[PDB]
């Protein structure tokens, strides 16, 4: 079913019962890196979450960089904003990755927790009364309780759109980010810049014109 | 119950309806568990006494002209010489934070960790309205509705200063000298476009 | 032969670690180093060939002798 | 200047040995017309040799009482004075390769075991299948540490011993 | 730093350390004759008694080197 | 030419093929990279 | 047990749940023998007091102010007379090093090597709580509890003075001067880049 391409025989440990109850699950993967269940289990949770973050790091690069040249902000370039906003700012870059790596810590060590049992933080006593609302769900990756304000998950169908929905947003996305670093190294010019640059002229300005595809 | 804070939905069968300050408001499910909830029960009424004591001693002092909220703790820092009623007290910071670690501690152990109850019957009734017989979750059930409007006016007091630096009262007479052009909007920090 | 002292048959056999770290320890070593010469001769030849070396490398360096490290042969 | 060292764009016996090169090229390179391909040819080694050492003063390299580019392999001392390329980065640059070269043989034997006879599948080896290995084995680190963490990867004490 | 009470006195203290407190510690032809409670004939006084003098040359020694730098 | 192929799998022709691939594939890189003492960027 | 210390891990078997100060913390299994855990609940807890003694030692200087406690053997080199509340003891470092030597070998002959003990009933009581009736775990797991935080606060003196070079309160009060710009980062130490 609906394979990256039509003609392959897609892996058979992409077509299992506990691989096809999958979101994304197009047939891919060439390198077979999936195979063991637990792998897979375990890199459908790095999916998750590079692709989270990388749409939360999309949408903090394009949408202060589109609503900047159209006015109305002045945030800088992405691979500027760091030099900037530490000036606008009151601690060392030290002093400031060590308490984000405290914050963040906390939170990853749980969910690290989580993925090796589920339901893990739900025992009672973990917490002060907050520990009861972070058993999950009934499938992991997908946390809901205060992880999810507006109530989406409980309606057990639209519930496999908003799963699909989320990872191809999530990994074009992914593939946004890895396009800004490319397209920061080959040119040095702004994602909104090289999209402008691409529309005033499709046909001579593109990655063809610079020493990146060089033959 | 008596109410529904939005009318049409279900009510979350984990919420018993004989609880006072209760609409069925829990889009999380946050108190689904027994345990939880009542932990929570406890820690509401306790949030909502200490801000409508909090929010009380945020507008007295600019209902009786002593600056505001957020520059009462400005004699630590830049100066000194605190004063109360007008009237001074000769307390640097590090001493009464010493006092008020020692004795609030000592009244916190005995009512955190010697129970659960957060309606003591007995001495913190003086003159006696609630005897548990009939008129206790109606006088329960206001003084949840005054406490959650006070942690809101509150956190109202804190987005305030936040936003315009100036206290309650001093932006209070803002907005009724200026209706359409001293609100949320006008800062360029609530709404960041417009 | 005075009381005092330690027994080498209880300091051997008595350092045995904890958890299966190093099988039964030392236990029983002392009857195959008493009764045995090669083992005794092995450990012997194993700390003079080290502190013959020790005695190269350390005199190199710190010469002990007067008017060496200036006689180059020697 | 880490060890006594100094920056090859800094020494000046290293520029003395590039200027010692370049005079025994151009030396060699005055026998020949300037059309001839014996002088092109030695033209041609020149500039592979000038932008030699522009290129090692470039990075940075640390030359010393030779003016030589001497190597510094140790992380701590690459990685806060900017010499990862010299060993850090191909310490795991190599170790990619190296256990990529392992990984795809070990699957090659364990996957030819299952057969009727797998010794003559170490004569024939089975193109097909081993390409397949071969390509699939790119994220060989990734496929271990999971095979690392079942038991899999070690086989016990069914090993063959001697005389325990 | 005295010449006659410190080396005294040291080997006072090592002979009243392994006579009052490291009694059974220690515990765990014949010439061993227990005529002190506990067996603390003259093998036993010349184990203690060359670590009471020891230590206490050691201490008359580091306070001659012009001073200490501790 | 079944059995062909089957000597053009055997383990030395693979071996000489495959060492003309690794030698031939660096040969052309240090062509193209002269000289590479230390990784640049 | 009480507690869990990473919830949804399970418990080590060779933690009994009566101990006091238990939590199923051994990731090493480092007291899985049961004369080793043993040694090891007499070891915690005393160097949960002394440590506690240690700790207390080292702010009750800078909280009266005689400089810091690492200062406080300062006089046995680059001068002398000592004090202690400000009073002067004439002893040099070489007498009351053999007083130590002698009178604490002589407690500590008293306490180790004579059985195994680590809450002896009896003398050490004076007023009387734990009776071992039945306040005796919850108290002995406060002992643990301000004796394990006195263990890590001490650690945190010597790793804090080796970075900066300042006393307890010395930059305590440096990190409420500046929450920022105070912490173990702005240090070329703690984070080496
Ligand atoms: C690091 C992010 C990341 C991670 C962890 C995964 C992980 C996964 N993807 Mg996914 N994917 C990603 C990015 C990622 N993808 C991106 C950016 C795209 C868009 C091109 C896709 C498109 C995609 C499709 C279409 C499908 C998957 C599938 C899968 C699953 C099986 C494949 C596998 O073993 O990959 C494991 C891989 C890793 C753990 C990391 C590999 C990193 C490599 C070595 C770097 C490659 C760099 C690249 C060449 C440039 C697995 C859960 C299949 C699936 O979900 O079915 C179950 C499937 O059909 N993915
Ligand atoms: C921290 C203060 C606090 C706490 C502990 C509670 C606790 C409770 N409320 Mg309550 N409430 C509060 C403030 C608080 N409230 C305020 C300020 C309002 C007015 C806006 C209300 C309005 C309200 C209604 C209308 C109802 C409740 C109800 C409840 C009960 C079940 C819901 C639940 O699990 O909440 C647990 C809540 C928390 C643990 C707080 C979590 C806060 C998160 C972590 C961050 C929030 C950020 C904030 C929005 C902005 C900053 C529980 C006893 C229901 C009930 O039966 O009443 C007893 C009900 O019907 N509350
Ligand atoms: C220093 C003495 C002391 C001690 C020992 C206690 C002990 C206690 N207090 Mg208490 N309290 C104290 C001082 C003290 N308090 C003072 C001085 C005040 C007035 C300012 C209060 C106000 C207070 C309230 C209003 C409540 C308690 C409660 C409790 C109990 C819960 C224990 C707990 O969960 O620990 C937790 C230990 C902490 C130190 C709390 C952590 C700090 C909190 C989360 C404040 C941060 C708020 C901030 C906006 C949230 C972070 C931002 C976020 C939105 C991202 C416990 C018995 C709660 C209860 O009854 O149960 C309760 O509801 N106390
Ligand atoms: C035999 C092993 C060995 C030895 C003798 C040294 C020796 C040294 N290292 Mg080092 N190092 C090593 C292995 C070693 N390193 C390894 C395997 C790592 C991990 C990748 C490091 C990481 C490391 C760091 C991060 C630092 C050192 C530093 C130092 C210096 C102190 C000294 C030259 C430090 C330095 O530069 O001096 C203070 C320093 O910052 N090293
Ligand atoms: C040297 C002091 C010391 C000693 C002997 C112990 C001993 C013990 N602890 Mg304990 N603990 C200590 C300090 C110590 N702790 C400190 C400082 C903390 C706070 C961080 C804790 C927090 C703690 C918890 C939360 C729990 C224990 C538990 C235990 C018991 C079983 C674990 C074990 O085998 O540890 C043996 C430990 C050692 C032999 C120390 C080894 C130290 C190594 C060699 C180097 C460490 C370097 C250090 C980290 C940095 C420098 C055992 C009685 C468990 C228990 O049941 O409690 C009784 C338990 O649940 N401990
Ligand atoms: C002299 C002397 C002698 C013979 C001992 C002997 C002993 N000590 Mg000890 N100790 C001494 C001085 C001495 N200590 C001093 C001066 C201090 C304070 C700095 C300590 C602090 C100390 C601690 C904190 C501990 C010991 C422990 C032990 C025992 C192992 C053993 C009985 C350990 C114990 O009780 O057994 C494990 C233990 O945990 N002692
Ligand atoms: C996480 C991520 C990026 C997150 C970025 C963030 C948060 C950015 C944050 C910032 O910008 C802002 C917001 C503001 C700036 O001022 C500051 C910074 C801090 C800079 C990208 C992930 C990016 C992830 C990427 C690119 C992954 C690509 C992987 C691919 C294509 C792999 C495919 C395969 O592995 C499979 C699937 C199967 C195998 O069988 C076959 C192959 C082909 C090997
Ligand atoms: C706002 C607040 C809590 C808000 C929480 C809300 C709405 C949660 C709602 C939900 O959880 C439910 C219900 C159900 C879930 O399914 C969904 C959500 C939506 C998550 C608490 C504030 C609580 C606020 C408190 C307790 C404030 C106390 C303030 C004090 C004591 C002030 C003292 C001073 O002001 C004076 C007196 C004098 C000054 O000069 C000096 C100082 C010291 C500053
Ligand atoms: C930190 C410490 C021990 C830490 C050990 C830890 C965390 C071990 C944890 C683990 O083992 C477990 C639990 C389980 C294992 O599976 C895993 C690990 C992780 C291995 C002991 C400190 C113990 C620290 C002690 C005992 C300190 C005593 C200090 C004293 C007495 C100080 C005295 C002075 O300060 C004064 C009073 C005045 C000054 O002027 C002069 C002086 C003399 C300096
Ligand atoms: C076969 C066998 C045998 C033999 C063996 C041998 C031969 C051995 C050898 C061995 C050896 C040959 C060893 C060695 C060792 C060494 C060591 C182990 C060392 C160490 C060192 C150290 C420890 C040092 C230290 C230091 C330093 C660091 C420097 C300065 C000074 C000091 C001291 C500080 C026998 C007979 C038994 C029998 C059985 C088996
Ligand atoms: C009679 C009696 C008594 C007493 C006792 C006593 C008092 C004893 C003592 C004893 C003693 C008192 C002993 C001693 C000993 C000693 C010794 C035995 C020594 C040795 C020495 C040495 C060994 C040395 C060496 C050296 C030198 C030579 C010098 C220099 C240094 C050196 C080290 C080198 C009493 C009354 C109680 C009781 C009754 C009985
Ligand atoms: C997720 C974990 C990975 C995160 C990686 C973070 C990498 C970014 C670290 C900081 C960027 C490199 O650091 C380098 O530039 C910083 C920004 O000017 C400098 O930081 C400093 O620079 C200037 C002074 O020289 C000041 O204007 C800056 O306010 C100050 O922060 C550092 O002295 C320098 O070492």
């Amino acid at each position: 079913r609906q394979s990256w391409l039509p003609g392959s025989q897609i892996p058979a440990h992409l077509d299992t019962p506990a691989a096809q109850a999958l979101a994304g699950n197009f047939g891919f993967d060439p390198l077979g890196l999936g195979k063991d269940p637990v792998a897979l289990r375990w890199y459908q949770q790095a999916e998750l979450i590079h692709c989270r973050t990388a749409m939360a790091g999309v949408a903090g690069i394009l949408i202060p960089g589109l609503l900047t040249k159209a006015g109305a902000l002045n945030v800088p370039e992405w691979y500027d904003a760091g030099k900037v906003a530490i000036e606008n700012s009151f601690a060392p870059w030290g002093s400031l990755l060590a308490v984000q790596l405290f914050l963040c810590g906390f939170v990853e060590a749980k969910r690290w927790q989580d993925i090796r049992k589920p339901g893990s933080q739900g025992e009672p006593g973990s917490f002060l009364g907050f520990e009861a609302s972070l058993k999950g769900t009934s499938e992991l990756g997908y946390p809901g309780g205060p992880f999810d304000p507006l109530g989406l998950s409980k309606e057990a169908d639209k519930w496999a759109d908003w799963k699909l929905k989320e990872v191809k947003n999530g990994r074009l996305a992914m593939l946004a980010f890895l396009g800004f670093v490319a397209q920061k190294y080959a040119t040095g010019a702004g994602p909104v810049d090289n999209l402008a640059a691409h529309l005033k002229d499709p046909w001579h300005v593109n990655y063809a014109t610079n020493g990146v595809s060089l033959p | 119950k008596a109410g529904n804070w939005l009318p049409g939905s279900d009510a979350p069968a984990w919420l018993p309806d004989d609880l006072p300050g209760n609409y069925g408001f829990d889009p999380l499910s946050l108190g689904k568990e027994p345990a939880s909830l009542k932990r929570f029960t406890e820690s509401e009424v306790i949030h909502g006494r200490w801000a409508m004591l909090g929010v009380a001693g945020s507008l007295a002092v600019e209902l009786l002209g002593y600056g505001n909220w957020y520059d009462a703790p400005l004699w630590a820092v830049n100066g000194g010489k605190a004063t109360w009623f007008g009237i001074e007290v000769p307390f640097d910071l590090n001493a009464l934070l010493a006092f008020e670690f020692v004795a609030m501690a000592a009244a916190e152990g005995q009512r955190g960790d010697a129970g659960g109850v957060v309606y003591p019957g007995g001495a913190f009734d003086p003159l006696g309205f609630a005897k548990d017989s009939s008129k206790s979750g109606e006088l329960k059930l206001k003084e949840i509705k005054n406490g959650r409007l006070a942690m809101v006016a509150f956190l109202g007091f804190v987005a305030q200063h936040a936003a315009t630096g100036k206290g309650p009262i001093a932006a209070l007479g803002e907005h009724l000298a200026n209706p359409w052009g001293a609100n949320f909007a006008t800062n360029g920090i609530s709404v960041p476009f417009f | 032969n005075f009381g005092i002292g330690h027994r080498m048959q209880a300091i051997l056999e008595a350092h045995t670690p904890p958890s299966g770290s190093l099988g039964a320890g030392h236990k029983g070593l002392f009857d195959t180093v008493n009764n045995s010469l090669h083992f005794q001769l092995g450990l012997a030849l194993a700390s003079v060939g080290t502190i013959t070396s020790l005695v190269a490398q350390h005199m190199y360096s710190l010469p002990p002798y007067a008017f060496q490290a200036i006689d180059f042969t020697t | 200047d880490i060890a006594g060292l100094t920056p090859c764009s800094e020494s000046k016996a290293y520029a003395k040995l590039e200027k010692k090169e370049l005079k025994t090229l151009e030396k060699r390179l005055k026998q020949y017309e300037a059309d001839s391909a014996p002088a092109v040819a030695l033209k041609a080694t020149m500039e592979r040799t000038k932008a030699r050492f522009a290129n090692y003063a470039k990075a940075g390299l640390l030359c010393g009482n030779d003016g030589l580019p001497h190597l510094i392999a140790d992380p701590g001392l690459a990685l806060k004075y900017g010499h990862a390329g010299e060993v850090f980065i191909p310490t795991f640059g190599f170790l990619y390769v190296a256990g990529y070269i392992g990984y795809v043989g070990r699957q090659y034997l364990i996957a030819v075991k299952g057969e009727a006879k797998p010794t003559d599948k170490e004569i024939i080896i089975d193109v097909p299948l081993a390409t397949k290995l071969a390509w699939q084995g790119a994220g060989w680190p990734l496929a271990a540490v999971q095979e690392l963490q079942r038991g899999t990867l070690l086989e016990k004490e069914e090993n063959i011993t001697v005389s325990p | 730093l005295d010449p006659q009470i410190v080396i005294s006195g040291s080997t006072a203290a090592f002979l009243a350390i392994g006579r009052f407190v490291f009694l059974g510690y220690q515990r765990r032809s014949t010439i061993f004759a227990t005529n002190d409670p506990a067996g603390f004939n003259i093998i036993d006084v010349a184990g203690w008694g060359a670590l009471g003098h020891a230590v206490g040359f050691a201490v008359l020694a580091i306070n001659s080197l012009q001073g200490a730098n501790l | 030419m079944k059995d062909f192929t089957t000597y053009l799998s055997t383990a030395p022709v693979i071996a000489t093929i495959w060492f003309t691939f690794t030698a031939g594939l660096l040969i052309e890189i240090n062509r193209y990279f002269p000289d590479p003492l230390v990784f640049s960027f």
